[PDB]
Parts: structure tokens; C-alpha cells; sequence
């Protein structure tokens, strides 16, 4: 889903722990 | 050839490799009507629909590529700045100083340059009177202004490009009326405009190539935009079909006739065969092969905005890797120059661009891929932007420059972003860590495996199948935890399941048979069982210190019941993830609480009489900052180590007190009300009882996050540490986003031993999912590669580690597949790459 | 949990240069920006490139490695004459002598 019209278009700015 | 393309679907740059970067006329040089320019399409565009001054402050871009050292830098030269009507005349007096002093120093300084005739400008005369490019007559205008720029520019400037991205100019420009001139929905000027595009690079190439080529020596091309796309199912053959018409018709449009056979495409012809003119079988002779090399064109502007492109019903993809692939299968494997690439930041980022450095990272790691590894030939790379600039339609509200401009300076001064620095290494270098350690380790290692909450002396059936998964490996330990709230179902000691205490007995004393020491954990919350008795969570859980007094009571029930063969303890599994579950403060004020009252229980009680060691397992992921070239990243990457790591180990393990990192700069964010939260102050009892109440040190370390800085709103736990976190896909990362990074581990045991005194430290979790159910290549790869990390710590920097947990020994039906056995318990191949590193001591 | 040990003396003609230092000790500082004051803002790193003068003539900088602040102070003039003392900061962010926790001792400087 990458969204073109940001900057981020990845989502890589920004959840849990693998335990 | 065209239609072989569609197979696509199913580590240093070369040497003598072109570092550079590029910009335009219309964005970068300004001054629209000085020195008598002439009117563009684009300036009465913008006034009726200053900037970086570039045409002034030369001299200052001068330094911004000494800066970068980049080895050619493209330009475009304003058409009506040289003759305002289009009409070869006699070119401006100033206007001609400024491209002749341009040139000149570029060659004085080594730096080829690479210049376009048109980057959209074209003079305001030629659309009001001829139209612009729907009228033909324009073709021999466009070559006779390329003649002139071939005579008295042609011998500082090898290398020639006629139109940049001919698609946004005839798609947005008469199309979507997003371009200049701004026509929108006009079907028959966008594909006229098109063929007269086409037709007037083919007349300047054959112009070039028989009347300049001979005497200068030189290249000329046509820089080609696309985009990329991906299908919504691989196996389907319609969906990949439907990817390919979409290339075909955003950069086949204008190759094929190019670098292809001289003709549209024949999906193009097909499915327009009465609007696309005709080429005839004259022109296809004259225009194929009119094309040097191939500049190639990969940004935001033919994927923003969404009408740009036609995805078909299909997902659009940024991987370049791939789109190279299609350019050399398509067109015959020619040699390719990205004449533009990057992303943009927005205006709010001035110099501050941290996604731009991960941005640049992943186009240069698949512009590497494609060289060495597809074959694809690129000897070239041109960054975009040299400097922020006014970005056609969406004007200074996006900045796509390496370099920042404050628009309301008079100055004007070229402040270097946190790209240009990465960019300058990047062209330093052409193109962390540490290489083996080659030891072994001592003897009295503890190598271990985990489990995690095992609800309920061979009678057992559960305990018969998790014995016969501990056979295969050789781990001197084993981890697990109770549940808590299977032996004091009320809370209290009341109610004492002899059963569940039986249970966990028969599996210890079969432990003991097969050698395998353990490791109980009283406690082990999570997301799906809390752990809590259901009476202490009706009595607000862990917000009530008398849980922690409840915490006590169980147990010294189980160290006396379980103290006979157990020797090693640990109090809370991750404690410090509890935040994810000023109201999280008091929680975690009881979970260290209730620690010490069941570490003092032990060491006065029960410590003389076992003769074992207690201790409590943290959440250690180790941190680095997103952006080393922003300092307000370095300091955050400290603070998430103290809001993390120091929340429950200077109290203890030194001084019992909150780490003061953690507790002054809570109060710096209310200070001014970004916070209404406070971290409790304790007395000089409280301080006093838990200091120094751990007998060793234990970690639970999987990956490494790299923070950022940002002010974040909010008064929760988040929100006081002001941090952000990046994932970088570059980095080799799991199917949950895991970031496989070895070298954090060493610098996480460099870290406690520098802040904690020497002690014994132990890594009590340590593990990696994997898809793969039978050759799990990602947890071998990740095994060993930190494996061999603490076995440099352990020889070179005198870490006194002792123990390693691999994190799960089996994982569940729907649950991540963490484990090293199947949810039918079968062996994966990770058990005896493992026992190789257990067998081996390390790595001789 | 840190201590500040501002090093240096002061005592030169007009127009000389000196070469202040405080070394950083306590636990946890590359998470605190530090800065000097002589009370009067003089200057500040964050970390290592972030720096803010009240200019030209001073250098703030930040030898992470060895835990300790420099302060080149050159062409100085006699109107810097006075104390010169280091502080610490809390991470995030503004001078006003209230933002910094910690504070060293001082180092005398005459013009």
C-alpha cells in the first residue's frame, strides 16, 4: 500500500515485543 | 524488443562510475524577467493559475557541488532567458554570460556538464501565436534553438539532452491541465503534442549526430519518466498483463519510437487507431536509434498526484531494481542514465531530512543490485535535487533539493541537508560492523533454550512432549515461567494447588534426569494472559501495592518447593514491556517493589539453604540514532536506553533510585505542559530496599531500533520520551519487521558493563521468527551472525557474559513462529545448526 | 548522576586566545546537550554539531569520545573578562539559565 503522496511512502517513521 | 519485458513479473559501483547531480531552470535560477527575459509558459502559469536565485548566486552553487564533489551537474537553459521569442535571432547579452561563465567554471573544476534544451520553459510567443507543440511548424523552431546552443556551447558540453520527461508535458500540460499551459481533458492536443515531441529530439539528434557530432565528440539523448507497478496476484496472468499495458503506455509511448523500432507500440496503435497519428514508414527509418544512451527519469513526478499514472487496478511499486530490468529486456540492453532521482521531504523539514537518507539509500542499494547482479548497464546516477526550489504546481510546499534554501532569506545561503552529507560518503566511498572473531568460548557457558507460560511424574502427556524436544538439542539450561495464577487461583495463600506445584515439580526433577539445569520465572505477563489472579486484577491489578505484597506470598511459596533443584531464579520475564499494557509509573513502581520483597525473601530465607541465584530478566534491544548527521537524534538515542534499560536497573542493580536522565527530563516536558504525568520521587527506605537486589544481570535482546527525535503530544509513557522509530528496508529484516542487525548485541554488553560495574550478564532471549517451517535460513543467518557478536565481546572488549537463551523452543498454531520446533513439534533445521555453535564453543 | 569538571585558567592580554575545557564525568551525558555561560549565555552544542553563540569569535564543541566540552575562545577581549562556568542540559531543546540541571565549578578569565 504504498502512499505516493507523502513524503514516507513506506511507512518506515513508525509495536509490541516478541515475548 | 517490445512485449519481452512482460517476463519481469514471472558491493561498490563500478569503477569510473558518474556521480552527480542535477536541477532545472523554472525551479532553481529565478529572476523570470531580468536582463530582459522573456515570458515563460510557466510564468504567466503561476500569475495567473522570488525563488532560489540561482541566475545571481552562481558562485554559491559553485561551492554547494565542490561540497557534494560530484563529477557532472545538469542543467537546463531558459529558452526565452536566451532569445524571449523562441526565434533564433540573437541571443540576450546577459543571458548568454550567464550559461558562458556556467560552463566555464564547471570545466575549470572537472565537472562534465550535461545540459537539456527544454525543461518546460518554452516561450510564452510560441503557444500564443504557432500553439506550442500542437502546431508542427515548432519541430524546425526547437531545432534551430538547438543548433545555436550546439555551436557556441557544444564545445564545454558533451553531453546533450533534448526534452526532460515528454510525458508529463503532453499528459499534464494538455491532459490532466496540471502542467503549463493548463488544458484539461483534450484528448486529440495530448498525443499531437506527443508526436511533435518525438519528432522534433529526432530532428536535433540527426541535427547533432551529421553536423556536431564529428567535431565534438560528444553524446545526446532524451531523458524518458516512468513509474513501476506491481500485480494484485502473482499467479494471475491478467493482472501481470494489465502491468505491462501500463508501461507500455506511460514509457513505451515514447521509446518504443525512440530506442525501440520507430513506431508507437502496438498495444498503443491498437487500442487508439484513430486518434494516435501515424508515423510514416518514412519517419520510422529516421527515428529509431535516435538515441545515444538512455537517461532515465525515476521521482515523484510521474507518481504524485494520483492521476499521473494509470495503475489498471493494479499496486504501484517504487523498486528500481525492477524497472531497470523491463528498460534492458525491452529495448535491447542499452546503457542507462538516471538523469533524476529521489523523493522530497514537505516544507515543515528544512534541514532536518531524515526519510531522505533511507529514501536515497534503498534507490543506490537497487541501482548496485541492478549492476552487479542483473547485468543492467548504468553508468551514471543523477541526484535530484541540488537545491530546494519551486516545484511546479505544488509551488514551495515540498522540498526535493539536496541542499535547504530559506525562501525568505535574502541571502539566499545553500545550508547543507543530512542528505548531502550521506550523498558526499556516498560519492567519497563509491559506494558499521565488524568481520569473524574465530574463538572459542569457555567451558562454563551456559547455552539455553526458552519457553514461555506452561500451563498444566512421566504420567504427564504435556511434559513427555516438551522432553523429548530437549533431547535433541545440547543446552546445558532451560527458561520457562509459571503461571501465576494457576497456584493461587484466589491471590492468597489460602488456596494452594498442590497439584499445579506437583506438576511443576515432575518437570524439573525430569529436567535433572536429562541434565538440563533450570531456570523458573515466577511471573510472565503478556498481551493474551496477563498472569494476574483474578481477584488481585478485580482489586485494580498491579495499581494496588498489595499485589506486590501478594507477589511475596507466591513466591516464597514456590522458593521453598521449588528451591531444591532450582538454582537459578528470575523474578519478572520483560517487566519493562509492561508499558505497552503517570499511571504506568505506579504500576512499575509495585513490579520493582514486589522484586525486591521476593529477592529479600531469598537472600535472607532461603539463600543459605539452596544455594542459588535470583534475578530478573529486562528488555534489552539495543538503540542507534535514524539520522548520525542530526544530533537530536544522539541524545534520544540515550534516552530511550534510560526510559527502557536504566527505569529498572539503576534502582536495582547501583544507586534505587529512578535513573536521573529518565526522572529530569519527564519533568522538563511538564514543565512547560507537554506533560501531566510525574515520575515518583522515593524516600531513603525505598531507595534502600532495592538497591543491589540482583545476583546477575539477564537481558532480552532480539533486535536494534533506531530512534528519532520528535515532539511528541501526549501524556502517556510515549509521549515523555519525545522518540520515534524508523525501519529500514534496507537492513535485512523477519516477516514481523524484526531488523536482523548483529552488531547491536556487543555494543548493548559494552553498554551494561560501562554503566553497571563488571558483573555476570546473561542473554536469557534472544531469537528470530522465520516463515519458513522446515529451513529456517533467516534464524540460522541470525543465530550465527550474533552469536558471533558476543563472542567478540567476550574476547575482545572482557564482557563477563555467561549465558545464552534462544528465545522460543516452540511457538503455537496462529501465535508469530518464533520457535525452534513446529506446532506439531516438529524439528526444524535450526536445532542442529545450533548445536553446531553449542558442540563448537563458538566458532575456532 | 553527573559531575562537571570545568577546567581551565584565564589570565592573557588583549587579543589573546584560550582553550577552555570541562570534562564531563557522571552517567548518562550524551543524552544531556551541554553549553557555557559566563550570569550571560554564551554558548552550546548538542551533542556534537548543533551549536548556538550570543559569535565569530568563540568555537562550542564536543569531543564525545574523551567526555569532555572545549571552548575556543579567540581574539578575545578585555569586555570577557569574568567567570566561566559549563552546565547540562535536559535532552530536548533554550538557555535562560533555568533548562540546564547541572552546573560545574568555574574557571577565572581576565583580560
Amino acid at each position: 500500500p504504498l502512499e505516493t503522496d507523502s513524503m514516507d511512502p513506506f511507512g518506515l517513521v513508525t509495536v509490541r515485543s516478541p515475548s | 524488443f517490445s512485449g519481452d519485458g512482460r517476463a519481469i513479473w514471472s558491493d561498490t559501483f563500478p569503477k569510473n562510475f558518474f556521480w552527480g547531480i542535477g536541477t532545472g531552470a523554472l525551479q532553481v535560477e529565478g529572476s523570470w524577467k531580468k536582463d530582459g527575459k522573456g515570458p515563460s509558459i510557466w510564468d504567466h502559469f503561476i500569475h495567473t493559475h522570488g525563488s532560489s536565485d540561482s541566475y545571481i548566486f552562481l558562485e554559491k552553487d559553485l561551492s554547494a557541488l565542490d561540497f557534494i564533489g560530484v563529477s557532472f551537474y545538469q542543467f537546463s537553459i531558459s529558452w526565452p532567458r536566451l532569445f524571449p521569442d523562441g526565434i533564433v535571432t540573437v541571443a540576450n547579452a546577459k543571458g548568454l554570460q550567464y550559461y558562458s561563465t556556467l560552463l566555464d567554471a564547471l570545466v575549470l573544476r572537472n565537472i562534465e556538464p550535461i545540459v537539456t534544451l527544454y525543461h518546460w520553459d518554452l516561450p510564452l510567443a510560441l503557444q500564443e501565436k504557432y500553439g506550442g507543440w500542437k502546431n508542427d511548424t515548432i519541430i524546425d523552431i526547437f531545432n534551430d534553438y538547438a543548433t545555436y546552443c550546439f555551436q557556441m556551447f557544444g564545445d564545454r558540453v558533451k553531453y546533450w539532452i533534448t526534452i526532460h520527461n515528454p510525458y508529463l508535458v503532453a499528459w499534464h500540460g494538455y491532459g490532466t491541465g496540471m502542467h503549463a499551459p493548463g488544458e484539461k481533458g483534450n484528448l486529440a492536443a495530448v498525443y499531437t503534442v506527443g508526436h511533435n515531441l518525438i519528432k522534433a529530439h529526432s530532428k536535433v539528434w540527426h541535427n547533432y549526430n551529421t553536423h556536431f557530432r564529428p567535431h565534438q565528440k560528444g553524446w545526446l539523448s532524451i531523458t524518458l519518466g516512468s513509474h513501476w507497478i506491481e500485480p494484485q496476484r502473482s499467479e494471475n496472468t491478467m493482472d501481470i498483463f494489465k502491468c505491462q499495458q501500463s508501461m507500455v503506455s506511460v514509457l513505451g509511448w515514447f521509446a518504443n519510437p525512440i530506442h525501440g523500432d520507430g513506431d508507437y507500440p502496438e498495444g498503443m496503435r491498437k487500442k487508439l487507431f484513430s486518434v494516435l497519428p501515424i508515423f510514416s514508414e518514412a519517419e520510422k527509418h529516421e527515428m529509431r536509434g535516435t538515441a545515444d544512451f538512455f537517461a532515465f527519469s525515476f521521482g515523484p513526478n510521474n507518481f504524485k498526484p494520483l492521476n499521473t499514472m494509470a495503475k489498471m487496478g493494479q499496486n504501484v511499486s517504487l523498486n528500481l531494481r525492477e524497472a531497470l530490468n523491463w528498460i534492458k529486456l525491452e529495448y535491447n540492453n542499452p546503457r542507462i542514465l538516471i538523469a533524476e532521482n529521489g523523493w522530497f521531504t514537505d516544507s515543515r523539514v528544512k534541514t532536518e531530512d531524515t526519510t531522505a537518507i533511507y529514501m536515497m539509500k534503498n534507490f543506490l542499494s537497487q541501482v548496485l543490485q541492478a549492476i552487479r547482479l542483473d547485468e543492467i548497464r548504468v553508468f551514471g546516477y543523477t541526484a535530484w535535487s541540488l537545491l530546494d526550489g519551486f516545484e511546479w504546481q505544488d509551488a514551495y510546499t515540498i522540498r526535493r533539493g539536496l541542499f535547504y534554501v530559506d525562501f525568505n532569506s535574502k541571502q539566499k545561503e545553500r545550508k547543507p541537508k543530512s542528505s548531502a552529507h550521506y550523498y558526499k560518503q556516498i560519492i567519497r566511498e563509491n559506494g558499521e560492523s565488524t568481520p569473524d572473531v574465530q574463538g572459542q568460548f569457555p567451558c562454563d557457558f551456559s547455552w539455553g533454550v526458552t519457553e514461555s507460560v506452561l500451563k498444566p511424574c512421566t504420567d504427564f502427556v504435556n511434559i513427555k512432549k516438551q522432553l523429548e524436544m530437549l533431547a535433541r538439542m545440547k543446552v546445558t539450561h532451560y527458561r520457562f515461567a509459571l503461571d501465576w495464577a494457576s497456584v493461587l487461583p484466589t491471590g492468597q495463600l489460602s488456596a494452594v494447588n498442590r497439584q499445579a506445584l506437583r506438576y511443576y515439580r515432575c518437570v524439573v526433577s525430569e529436567g535433572l534426569k536429562l541434565g538440563i539445569s533450570a531456570m523458573v520465572t515466577l511471573y510472565y505477563p503478556t498481551h493474551a494472559h496477563l498472569g494476574l489472579p483474578e481477584p488481585l486484577l478485580h482489586a485494580d491489578g498491579w495499581l494496588n501495592p498489595s499485589t506486590a505484597e501478594a507477589f511475596q506470598a507466591y513466591a516464597g511459596l514456590c522458593f521453598q518447593e521449588l528451591g531444591d533443584l532450582v538454582k537459578l531464579w528470575i523474578t519478572i520475564n520483560e517487566p519493562n514491556r509492561l508499558s505497552d499494557i503517570n499511571d504506568t509509573y505506579g504500576a512499575a513502581h509495585n513490579l520493582l517493589v514486589a522484586h525486591a520483597l521476593a529477592w529479600r525473601l531469598y537472600d535472607r530465607q532461603f539463600r543459605p539453604s539452596q544455594r542459588g541465584a535470583v534475578s530478573l530478566s529486562l528488555h534489552a534491544d539495543w538503540a542507534e540514532p535514524a539520522n548520525p548527521y542530526a544530533d537530536s537524534h544522539w541524545r534520544a538515542a540515550e534516552r530511550f536506553l534510560q526510559f527502557e534499560i536504566a527505569w529498572f536497573a539503576e534502582p536495582l542493580f547501583k544507586t534505587g533510585d529512578y535513573p536521573a536522565a529518565m526522572r529530569e527530563y519527564i519533568a522538563s516536558k511538564h514543565r512547560r505542559g507537554l506533560s501531566s504525568s510525574a515520575l515518583p520521587r522515593l524516600t531513603e527506605a525505598e531507595r534502600r530496599l532495592l538497591k543491589g537486589t540482583v545476583d546477575f544481570c539477564a537481558l532480552n535482546h532480539f533486535t536494534t531500533r533506531f530512534v528519532m527525535h520528535e515532539q511528541l503530544a501526549g501524556s502517556r509513557y510515549d509521549s515523555d520520551r519525545d522518540i520515534q522509530f524508523l525501519q529500514d528496508i534496507t537492513r535485512l529484516s523477519s516477516p514481523t519487521r524484526l531488523a536482523v542487525i548483529p552488531w547491536g548485541v556487543r555494543k548493548l554488553l559494552r553498554w551494561v558493563r560501562r554503566n553497571y560495574g563488571d558483573m555476570d550478564i546473561y542473554i536469557t532471549a534472544s531469537g528470530i521468527d522465520d516463515q519458513a517451517l522446515e529451513d529456517d535460513r533467516l534464524r540460522k543467518y541470525y543465530l550465527g551472525k550474533y552469536l558471533q557478536e558476543v563472542l567478540k565481546a567476550y574476547l575482545i572488549d572482557k564482557v563477563r557474559i555467561k549465558g545464552y537463551y534462544a528465545f522460543k523452543l516452540a511457538e503455537e498454531k496462529s501465535k508469530p513462529r518464533f520457535g525452534f520446533f513446529t506446532s506439531d513439534f516438529k524439528a526444524k533445521s535450526s536445532i542442529q545448526f545450533y548445536n553446531k555453535v553449542i558442540s563448537s564453543r563458538g566458532f575456532p | 548522576q553527573v559531575q562537571l569538571v570545568e577546567s581551565g585558567g584565564g589570565l592573557v592580554q588583549a587579543g589573546g586566545s584560550l582553550r577552555l575545557s570541562c570534562a564531563a564525568s557522571g552517567r548518562a551525558i550524551r543524552s544531556y546537550f551541554m553549553a557555557w555561560f559566563r550570569r550571560e549565555f554564551v554558548a552550546a552544542v548538542e551533542y556534537i554539531f548543533n551549536t548556538y553563540y550570543a559569535k565569530g569569535r568563540f568555537t562550542i564543541s564536543r569531543d564525545n569520545a574523551k567526555n569532555t566540552v572545549f571552548l575556543q575562545m579567540n581574539s578575545l577581549k578585555p569586555e570577557d573578562t569574568a567567570v566561566y562556568y559549563c552546565a547540562a542540559g535536559v535532552g530536548a531543546s533554550s538557555v535562560s539559565e533555568s533548562w540546564y540541571n547541572y552546573w560545574g565549578q568555574g574557571t577565572q578569565v581576565t583580560v
